[PDB]
This record gives C-alpha cells, sequence and structure tokens, in this order.
C-alpha cells in the first residue's frame, strides 16, 4: 500500500498538487523511517522533504498529514547530530511547539516525543527548545488532578522528553527553567509506573550532576526522602539513577550530605555494596566516599550503620574501578576521621586488603592507598603505637611493597614510600 | 568530595530514541 516506497516516488507524491497524494506519500515516508534496518534517513534528507515535513505540522485541516509528517520527523530526529539538525533547520521546533496543542492526543504525544529527540541532542538545541517556548505547554499537559487518568505512554513519553530538558552539561539548563519544571518533577517522582519513575529519577540526577547552588535546589524541594525510597528499589532501572541522584547530592555542602543521612540511605547500603551489578557497586562506594569526606559526626554514622566492614569487602574484592572508590573512601575516612575511628577501622581489618592494592599498575590510587597509610601512622602516633602497625603492615607483605614503591617511576610515590619506609620501617 | 567531570557520562542510555514501526 504504502509499504517500500522508493525515495523518488515519495518525491514524487509530496510534490504532488493533491493533499491525499501527498498525504500518502508522507506514510510511505514514516514507513521506511521506522524500518529498523538502516532506515535511509539521508538519501530523505538529500530528497529535500525536511521542509515540506515541517509544512505538513501545520495542516490543522488534516490532521492525518500532521501525524505522519510528526512521526517521520521524529525519526529523523532521532539520528546523528547532522540529521537532527537538519530538521531543527527546516524551522521543525515552533511548528512542533505548535502542535503540542492539538486536540489529537496521539498527534500531541508525537510532537513532545519529536521535541524530546531535539533537545536531548545537547546543550544548544536543549535550550533552543525552550527559547522557543516548549515548557509551558508541555507542562501544561500535564496539569491534571491524576496523573493516573492520563495514557501510560503519553505520560512516559512526557516524563522522558522533560528528562532531556533537564539533560547535558556545559552549560546545564537554564536556571529559571530547572525552577519551572521541578515541582512537576517532584510529582511525576511519585507516580506508580516504573518507567516514569526512572525517567524522572534521571532528570533528578541530571540536574544534581553540578555546582551546590543546583544541588541545593532540588534538595529544597523535599525529594531525598522520595529519592532514598527508590533507592531501595528492587526494579534496577530505577535504583540505578536514584542513586546517581543520592551520590549527587553527597557532593555537596555537609549539610545537603546530611539530608541524605537523615533520610536513612545508610540502612540501604549493605545490599548496594554487595550488589550483583558492577555499576551499582562503584557508584555506592562512590557515594560512600563522598560521605566518609564528611564531617566526623557522618563518619560515626558510616560506622554506627556497620558499613566499615562493607567498605573493606569492596577493597577485598570487587572490579578494580569500585576497589579504586573503595580506596578514595578509606583515605578520606582516614583524612577526617577521629583517632578512635581510625582504630576502629584497622580493627576492622582494613589493613591488608589496603597493602594487597598497592601492587596495583594505576599510579593515582597507589597515592591515595599511600596517603591513607600515611593518615593511619599518624593516628598510631597519638597513641605510641606505631610500633604494632608497623608489625602488621610487615606481616601481610605491605611492607614488601613500600620498598618496590621506592623504585617508581612517579616522584609522590617515590617520596611518600620512601618517608614512610625512613619514619616507621628503619 | 569528588563531582563526575563535567565530560562524564551523565547517563548511558543515548538521548534519542527513535519511534518503530
Amino acid at each position: 500500500g504504502t509499504v517500500n516506497w522508493s525515495v523518488e516516488d515519495i518525491v514524487k507524491g509530496i510534490n504532488s498538487n493533491n493533499l491525499e497524494s501527498q498525504l500518502q506519500a508522507t506514510q510511505a515516508a514514516r514507513k521506511l523511517l521506522s524500518r529498523e534496518k538502516q532506515p535511509p534517513i539521508d538519501n530523505i534528507i538529500r530528497a529535500g522533504l525536511i521542509p515540506k515535513f515541517v509544512s505538513f505540522l501545520g495542516k490543522t485541516d488534516c490532521s492525518p498529514i500532521q501525524f505522519e509528517s510528526a512521526w517521520a520527523l521524529t525519526n529523523i530526529a532521532s539520528g546523528t547530530s547532522e540529521q537532527t539538525k537538519a530538521v531543527v533547520d527546516g524551522g521543525a521546533i515552533p511548528a512542533f511547539i505548535s502542535l503540542l496543542a492539538s486536540p489529537h492526543a496521539h498527534i500531541s504525544e508525537q510532537a513532545v516525543w519529536a521535541l524530546g529527540n531535539i533537545a536531548g541532542d545537547g546543550s544548544a538545541f536543549r535550550d533552543l527548545v525552550i527559547k522557543h517556548g516548549a515548557i509551558d505547554p508541555l507542562l501544561a499537559l500535564l496539569a491534571v488532578p491524576d496523573l493516573s487518568t492520563l495514557a501510560c505512554g503519553y505520560l512516559r513519553n512526557l516524563t522522558w522528553t522533560l528528562s532531556n530538558l533537564c539533560r547535558n552539561k556545559n552549560p546545564a539548563p537554564p536556571l529559571d527553567a530547572v525552577e519551572q519544571i521541578l515541582p512537576t518533577l517532584v510529582r511525576l517522582l511519585h507516580h506508580n509506573d516504573p518507567e516514569v519513575l526512572a525517567d524522572s529519577c534521571w532528570a533528578i540526577s541530571y540536574l544534581t550532576d553540578g555546582p551546590n547552588e543546583r544541588i541545593e535546589m532540588v534538595v529544597k524541594k523535599g525529594v531525598v526522602p522520595q529519592l532514598v525510597k527508590l533507592l531501595g528499589a528492587t526494579e534496577l532501572p530505577i535504583v540505578t539513577p536514584a542513586l546517581r541522584a543520592i551520590g549527587n547530592i553527597v557532593t555537596g555542602t555537609d549539610e545537603q550530605t546530611q539530608k541524605v543521612i537523615d533520610a536513612g540511605a545508610l540502612a540501604v547500603f549493605p545490599s548496594l555494596l554487595t550488589n550483583p551489578k558492577t555499576n551499582i557497586q562503584k557508584e555506592a562506594t562512590w557515594t560512600m566516599s563522598n560521605i566518609t569526606a564528611g564531617r566526623q559526626d557522618q563518619i560515626q554514622q558510616v560506622v554506627n550503620h556497620g558499613l566499615v566492614p562493607f567498605l573493606v569487602g569492596v577493597l577485598s574484592k570487587a572490579d578494580f574501578k569500585t576497589q579504586k572508590e573503595a580506596a578514595w573512601a578509606i583515605t578520606n575516612y582516614t583524612s577526617g576521621g577521629t583517632v578512635e575511628q581510625i582504630v576502629y577501622l584497622v580493627h576492622c581489618g582494613i589493613i591488608e586488603p589496603l597493602m594487597n592494592l598497592l601492587s596495583a599498575k594505576d599510579t593515582k590510587i597507589i597515592q591515595v592507598i599511600l596517603d591513607a597509610i600515611s593518615n593511619i601512622f599518624q593516628a598510631a602516633e597519638k597513641l605510641g603505637e606505631t610500633e604494632k602497625l608497623s608489625i602488621m603492615i610487615e606481616e601481610c607483605g605491605g611492607l614488601d611493597k613500600i620498598e618496590a614503591l621506592q623504585r617508581h617511576e612517579n616522584e609522590s610515590v617515590y617520596k611518600a614510600s620512601l618517608n614512610l619506609i625512613e619514619k616507621y620501617f628503619s | 568530595k569528588r563531582k563526575f567531570p563535567d565530560s562524564s557520562t551523565q547517563n548511558s542510555t543515548p538521548p534519542k530514541k527513535n519511534k518503530p514501526a
């Protein structure tokens, strides 16, 4: 019917002076462009069809050709940045924003989708979509008393498009647009659909990825408790962005971090630090490292929740990227901790896995570990126990590793290892 | 305190979605 047309035939139909012929050819293009196997996007662009599709978006009197053109353009804009740019260059942004008000839900939804692809291209097109006024009509589509009366697919596509308006940095989204979107995001974060939850979590994770003033705008909306609840979900597509957002938040101030602790986040970390997905373990250990970079009373909460043995665990056995994050967690803990906290750390068994990791090729982790060792010796000095520690490091092979590190290409490694040996192993 | 770099990846899922047949 409209299946498997050539681009030449599509062009002949769209260039006819016959609206129904144009509609049939546009539908044929839509079908070509929605085939999984190598849709001929560049041929359609080269044939000059984007401006015709864009003008069809304005044909209020023929809603089927609005829909077919919107779909075709959606799939072109889903391609490379140069393909998305061809759509933008054809004037698509304001035409799609005008379609957001369509009385036909499948057309408004297609416009939502196209704008999500355009904005998802990167900061510049995101910001251009915002400048053409997309946020007001997008948010109006969600101004219903109960989100559950909306079609599920429709709500998921709106949530995803909103998340692309929150995505990307250099620059981050405009502050005023973030403040305009955030109350709707907060509402979507309490909706009962797993895809809506995952994508509104991702949006929050984007918005907390930056300076502490962005973190603050999010935390002030009171979402940390809901994020902690989602952190405890069974669905990995929800836990993943929830954990990224929580981790981002604890990169901020001591007070921002404290909101995460206050909300009960630490009780989830026995599972996260042993999670079967390596990326979850890595990001949870990164998060812990930012918490152990906090105040002594926050380190103490880590202790109270039983998480130091879990850190020992990941230092002992985990993917190497996770072990690096654990090494950071230990260096921060030893930098900021009380003497009693550092003693506890040693009694949980940190020394041996810490030493075993000095045989690693990564220079930065060696530096991190040597700083931690030095911090621990400084705690031992205040107790006159430097000798017991030296013995402990000797019994597990750590002295050999420090010696060998003296002969290390990097300067900081050589210096720190030589200082350690001369000061505690001579 | 260690943030993600500005060059970091916010999401391994790409931002764009095609609408399949």
